[PDB]
RNA sequence: CAAGGAUAGCACCGGUGAUUGGAGUUAAGUCGUAACAAGGUACCCCUACGAGAACGUGGGGGUGGAUCACC
RNA sequence: UCCACACCGUAAACGAUAGAUACUAGCUGUCGGGGCGAUCCCCUCGGUAGUGAAGUUAACACAUUAAGUAUCUCGCCUGG
RNA sequence: AUUGGGCGUAAAGCAAGCGCAGGCGGAUUGAAAAGUCUGGUGUUAAAGGCAGCUGCUUAACAGUUGUAUGCAUUGGAAAC
RNA sequence: CAGCUAGUUGGUGGGGUAACGGCCUACCAAGGCAAUGACGUGUAGCUAUGCUGAGAAGUAGAAUAGCCACAAUGGGACUG
């Protein structure tokens, strides 16, 4: 079949101190509107560790969007590369 | 300076101030608020007429008037003419301007549009002073 | 070839070479040396091809751990150089990227513009012929 | 037919033991409208003698100008003190987009279509110096070919 | 469930206010002469005290100081 | 004014010149290490001074200890 | 003053230092391809702008055809 | 304008909604955002575009067109 593909974001977990969650952080290099130089930004997205993925602190994690599981939670974890910490 | 420095603190442009601030204040008179709406020329009412002395070089007696506009600002306005009918209590119509001799004066009175009479005995540049065509 | 003085170079490879070349031109000096990097080697190769230098020559230490490039400027008989000025565009911090549509023309074609698109450094005219652009290193005229 | 035109007529003066000595200074631009142009500044007690001396100096100091298709070949910036004048080639038809001292210099030199802008001070003598520096620093497209061993401006 | 009403104490902003402080602008006011020359006690900076007022003096710091002078 | 212990945190706190890096004539002193070996003097590597061309500057002047050719980062300026 | 300015004497180098975060950063090899370049596709409403033409006595004006910019996806390039 | 937030953050069962959802409910936990600027204050309908500029862009969001919100002020609901 043909299925529309979701958007993906790769990030590093910053903290995890709740039930079934992992507040991940994603960086980007958007250009400046005027001086035209890359600027590093930081935004802390949230996901849920439903199971089989664990993804404890310091784990480089891939993230795929989803239908909103709750307020401020719209992302879920996926394949994990460079398992550490 | 430096690209990083300007990225952190961008260039702030110097502000611009008007030359006739009192003509751009509107009082609602129901809610009693003053909003900044630009207006070319505004109606006021005079309170005190008289003469002032020009600053350093000039020497004369120039006709001024302390006029309070339709808003709540009282301004010193120069009457541009030879002879006037101002009687310390009248309605005038101020426009922008700036006489160099008198410090503090930054408005002029349009002649011959409202209660203030026009300037007769003038055939040159009369359209500025409000004088009927001799015909 | 044997040397006696220590050889140092700036951290910025394009502007190091540009400063060396400009100072040599202004002081009428002919031969200069610097630390060798592959960007600098390619850029000197294209300068020699375009005819702004006489020769460039790379050398390696006896232990094959250090490499230095020495080049000479092309002066005429009356001793006035072929280089008239150098200006660097893609400085560190602010890197300049221009597509093909905005590839610059230096001094109405008299000078050359060094562009390192995808196949190493490349002159403005050959970049226009190949219809592809990229990083713009320096203006030399 | 070396046409001449007056650019500036200043009234300079010095002070002596009582009174002031006043002399007129003229800045004249002399050009044949074919490639030869010079400038001359002179001071004298009277305008006619000042003009005569200025014309003499301008004719004494003449420079050779090369034109390409009636315009300037490549964009240049002439610097002289605090005055910087930007010259830019123009297509045939725009005419002289210069004003003042630059316009006088360009017309008397013979250029037809030039884009110009005075980016610095507005003192006629320094503007003229910057304009002359910009036009003199120009490179023909045969000297560069000789220097780089190219083929007479071929690709 | 709930607009609204009553009561109550905090939060921010605005107008006005006897009286009072300084400021600017002012052709021909009064008191001195602090600064510009070695400005007649070289000046200036920080600071403390004192005096109608410019300012005076102590402490430290500078030449952005005059003369001086060497064959 | 001096001493001990606590504050104040300003100066014409000046080279009126932020720090780092590479390159660009020369001449005259002086201070330290090193090479030779009476001093003196010669060479090399550095510190601190004077004179001085290219180069820069509105001019004075700076001029290998830059105010020159360029890069990086920080601080600061936008009429009285 | 990104394109496109300056800080010795004109406004502007903090009194000096130790410095986290940020910005920048020696040489060579390999991988991936986040920046960078390029091909295909979808879209960026119409009107407006520019070029051509028609109709109002020509114009103003009306109509008509062409005309970019950015985003996303997919396929390559590997110099920085 | 340096802290703001207690349905605020997260988990379990159920209810409600065209639909997912602290949208709501009962239980269990203390988290969530914030110097890369939360929160507070002031101001403003946003956009295609108008005017200006060589360009980068500055400025107003006339007419008209897309979207949002309102119908004296503040709430609730029927029909569909
Ligand atoms: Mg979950
Ligand atoms: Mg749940
Ligand atoms: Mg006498
Ligand atoms: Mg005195
Ligand atoms: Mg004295
Ligand atoms: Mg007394
Ligand atoms: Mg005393
Ligand atoms: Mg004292
Ligand atoms: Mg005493
Ligand atoms: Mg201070
Ligand atoms: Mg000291
Ligand atoms: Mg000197
Ligand atoms: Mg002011
Ligand atoms: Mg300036
Ligand atoms: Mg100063
Ligand atoms: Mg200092
Ligand atoms: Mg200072
Ligand atoms: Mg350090
Ligand atoms: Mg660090
Ligand atoms: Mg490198
Ligand atoms: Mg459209
Ligand atoms: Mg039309
Ligand atoms: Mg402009
Ligand atoms: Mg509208
Ligand atoms: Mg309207
Ligand atoms: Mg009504
Ligand atoms: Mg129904």
């Amino acid at each position: 079949m043909k299925r529309n593909q979701r958007k993906v974001l790769i990030g590093i977990v910053k903290s995890t101190k709740n039930a079934k969650t992992a507040t991940v952080q994603v960086e980007s290099r958007f250009k400046h509107p005027l001086y035209h130089k890359s600027v590093v930004r930081h935004k802390k997205y949230q996901a849920h560790n439903e199971g089989e993925v664990l993804a404890k602190d310091g784990d480089k994690v891939q993230i795929v969007e989803t239908r909103p599981l709750s307020a401020t939670k719209r992302f879920r974890i996926a394949k994990i590369i460079e398992r550490a910490k | 300076a430096t690209i990083a420095q300007l990225i952190r603190k961008p260039r702030k442009k110097k502000k611009v101030k008007s030359k006739s601030p009192a003509l751009h204040y509107n009082l609602n008179l129901l809610n009693k608020k003053v909003t900044n709406v630009y207006s070319p020329l505004k109606r006021g009412v005079c309170t005190r007429v008289g003469t002032m002395t020009p600053k350093k070089p000039n020497s004369a007696l120039r006709k001024y008037a302390k006029v309070r506009l339709t808003n709540g600002f009282e301004v010193l306005t120069y009457i541009p003419g030879e002879g006037h009918n101002l009687q310390e209590h009248s309605v005038t119509l101020l426009r922008g301007g700036r006489v160099k001799d008198l410090p503090g004066v930054r408005y002029h009175i349009v002649r011959g549009t409202l209660d203030t009479v026009g300037v007769e005995k003038r055939r040159q540049q009369r359209s500025a002073y409000g004088a009927k065509k001799p015909k | 070839i044997t040397t006696t003085k220590p050889i140092k170079a700036h951290f910025d490879p394009v502007a190091d070479l540009l400063t060396k070349i400009n100072n040599a031109r202004k002081a009428k000096l002919m031969t200069v040396t610097t630390i060798a990097s592959k960007l600098k080697i390619a850029i000197l190769e294209i300068l020699v091809k375009e005819g702004y230098l006489a020769n460039f020559q790379v050398l390696e230490n006896k232990s094959k751990t250090k490499r230095i490039v020495t080049f000479n400027l092309k002066y005429t008989q009356r001793r006035i150089p072929s280089i008239n000025g150098v200006k660097q565009i893609s400085k560190p911090g602010l890197r300049i990227y221009r597509p093909f549509e905005k590839l610059p023309l230096v001094l109405n074609g008299l000078g050359i513009a060094i562009i390192s698109t995808s196949d190493g450094v490349m002159t403005d005219k050959v970049a226009r012929l190949k219809k592809i652009g990229g990083e713009i290193l320096a203006y030399v005229w | 037919e070396f046409e001449e035109r007056i650019v500036k007529l200043k009234r300079i003066s010095k002070t002596t033991k009582g009174g002031r000595n006043m002399r007129f200074s003229v800045l004249v631009v002399v050009g044949n409208r074919k490639g030869k142009i010079g400038y001359g500044i002179a001071k004298a007690l009277e305008v006619p003698n000042a003009i005569k001396k200025a014309i003499k100096a301008a004719h004494n100091s003449l420079h050779t100008i090369e034109i390409h298709k009636g315009s300037i070949y490549h964009e240049v910036i002439g610097r002289s003190g605090a005055s910087r004048v930007l010259l830019k080639p123009a297509p045939q038809g725009t005419g002289i987009i210069a004003g003042g001292a630059i316009r006088a210099i360009i017309e008397l030199a013979g250029y037809s279509d030039i884009y110009t802008k005075n980016l610095g001070r507005n003192t006629p003598i320094n503007m003229i110096h910057a304009t002359m520096d910009g036009i003199l620093k120009q490179l023909s497209p045969r000297r560069v070919a000789i220097l780089r061993n190219k083929n007479l401006n071929e690709l």
